[PDB]
């Protein structure tokens, strides 16, 4: 079964720092170890077998080596186009065993985000849903609070919120948050307001509008 | 080219059975060995079992060696891996891989739930001529409630890729999933180019197409 434990879980250079990650057998496998790196979204792809040969067409700043039990990757120059989730294998004793991954993320100089509103379509409301979408781009760090409050009341429980993985060349996240209530209640109140908290701003920015048709 | 084209994602009763397939091409497939991954959710990497493309002997972890089982097609270069009594634990994506694991698949979603699959609706989230400023503006698509993942979607069939962002899927407590796709452009594009996204929802075979106009 061979744990490959992988270290560490996630971590976070900025662009042109190294990274390094270990990977340590329970038991000498000798160098039949591999590495793989998966973007967000699309399968693995092979970086390095043989412990330490690059298969063809991965950059030489990808770097395996170590040996025995104890096995590393190094990224030389971590660049946005490297930003994935990164994996460890076995491949000496069966089963095949991988490593728990590291999600390798990137530093950067803050970003306010830039919000927008959207309020419900004609179309949703016949279905008798009023769903308000609130969208926060572009900013970092990740760490955001989305306040919503119709008509100067804050809201609760009655909201979900997505967050895109980093951009893959601004270093960015990205936040939706939508407001869901019933075809009653839209009607009702007029003043929708999205109220967010960044720790790139010095008071709360806020978006909101006010049913117009 | 070496592809490995394979099953679309399929929604699967508790305790029923899939068979996924694996068509390969661009290559000898008796040749290379086949292996199948199991990724699921958010989690590792586990390795299912190796298949013998010629002989038709096979090596599986002994752990699915129960649950699944390889097979193949020496004509037509498919090979096929078949789950038993799914339960949940069972919903992943599955990956179909050469030898070296050079070349994958782009995965099956497998859902396993005794719900029944729902095909999303698609509303249009308008481009703000005044709650979208700033140069540039923010128009999008909501795809919601919908069962079970995955939903794949692209604006003008594929032709506008830059500046678009479509966010991971939420659940909803209805337990269908919701989700949205945006895309920010030129604001001055708003009154001659059209926007449309292009949904996907294999599980249910649907197909939506919608258009997004400056609300008025
Ligand atoms: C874990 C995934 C994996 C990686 C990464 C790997 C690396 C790799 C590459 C990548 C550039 C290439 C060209 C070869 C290239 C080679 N590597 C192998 C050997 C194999 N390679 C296999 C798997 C495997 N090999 C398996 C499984 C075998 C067979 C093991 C055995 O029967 O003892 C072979 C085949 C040897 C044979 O047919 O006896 C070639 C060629 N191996």
């Amino acid at each position: 079964e061979l744990v490959m434990t992988q270290t560490p879980k996630f971590m976070s250079t900025t662009v042109g720092d190294r990274v390094s990650i270990t990977c340590k057998a329970s038991q000498n496998v000798g160098t039949p170890v591999a590495w793989y790196q998966q973007k967000p979204g699309q399968s693995p792809k092979l970086l390095i077998y043989s412990a330490s040969n690059r298969y063809t067409g991965v950059p030489d700043r990808f770097t395996g080596s170590g040996s025995g039990t104890d096995f590393t990757l190094t990224i030389s120059n971590m660049q946005s186009e490297d930003l994935a989730d990164y994996f460890c294998q076995q491949y000496s004793s069966y089963p095949l065993t991988f490593g728990g991954g590291t999600k390798v993320e990137i530093k950067r100089t803050v970003a306010a985000p830039s919000v927008f509103i959207f309020p419900p379509s004609d179309e949703q409301l016949k279905s008798g849903t009023a769903s308000v979408v609130c969208l926060l781009n572009n900013f970092y760090p990740r760490e955001a609070k989305v306040q919503w409050k119709v008509d100067n009341a804050l809201q609760s429980g009655n909201s979900q919120e997505s967050v895109t993985e980093q951009d893959s060349k601004d270093s960015t996240y990205s936040l939706s948050s939508t407001l869901t209530l019933s075809k009653a209640d839209y009607e009702k109140h007029k003043v929708y307001a999205c109220e967010v908290t960044h720790q790139g701003l010095s008071s709360p920015v806020t978006k909101s509008f006010n049913r117009n048709e | 080219q070496v592809q490995l084209l394979e099953s679309g994602a399929e929604l699967v009763k508790p305790g029923a059975s899939v068979k996924l397939s694996c068509k390969a091409s661009g290559y000898t497939f008796t040749s290379y060995w086949m292996h199948w991954v199991k990724q699921r959710p958010g989690r590792g990497l586990e390795w299912i079992g190796m298949i013998d493309p010629n002989s038709g002997g096979t090596k599986y972890n002994e752990k699915f060696k129960s649950k699944a089982t390889l097979t193949v097609d020496k004509p037509s270069n498919t090979a096929y891996m078949q789950l038993s009594s799914l339960t949940s634990e069972d919903s992943a994506v599955y990956y179909c891989t050469r030898r070296d694991m050079d070349y994958w698949g782009a995965g099956t979603t497998v859902t396993v739930s005794s719900a029944s699959t729902k095909g999303p609706s698609v509303f249009p989230l308008a481009p703000s001529s005044k709650s979208t400023s700033g140069g540039t503006a923010a128009l999008g698509c909501l795809v919601k409630d919908y069962f079970p993942e995955p939903v794949t979607v692209s604006w003008n069939s594929g032709a506008l890729t830059s500046g678009v962002h479509t966010f991971p899927a939420v659940l909803q407590s209805s337990g269908l999933y919701s989700l949205s796709s945006v895309v920010t452009v030129p604001s001055s594009s708003l009154g001659t180019q059209t926007y449309i996204c292009n949904v996907n929802h294999k599980p249910s075979n649907t197909k939506v197409d919608k258009k997004i106009v400056p609300k008025s």
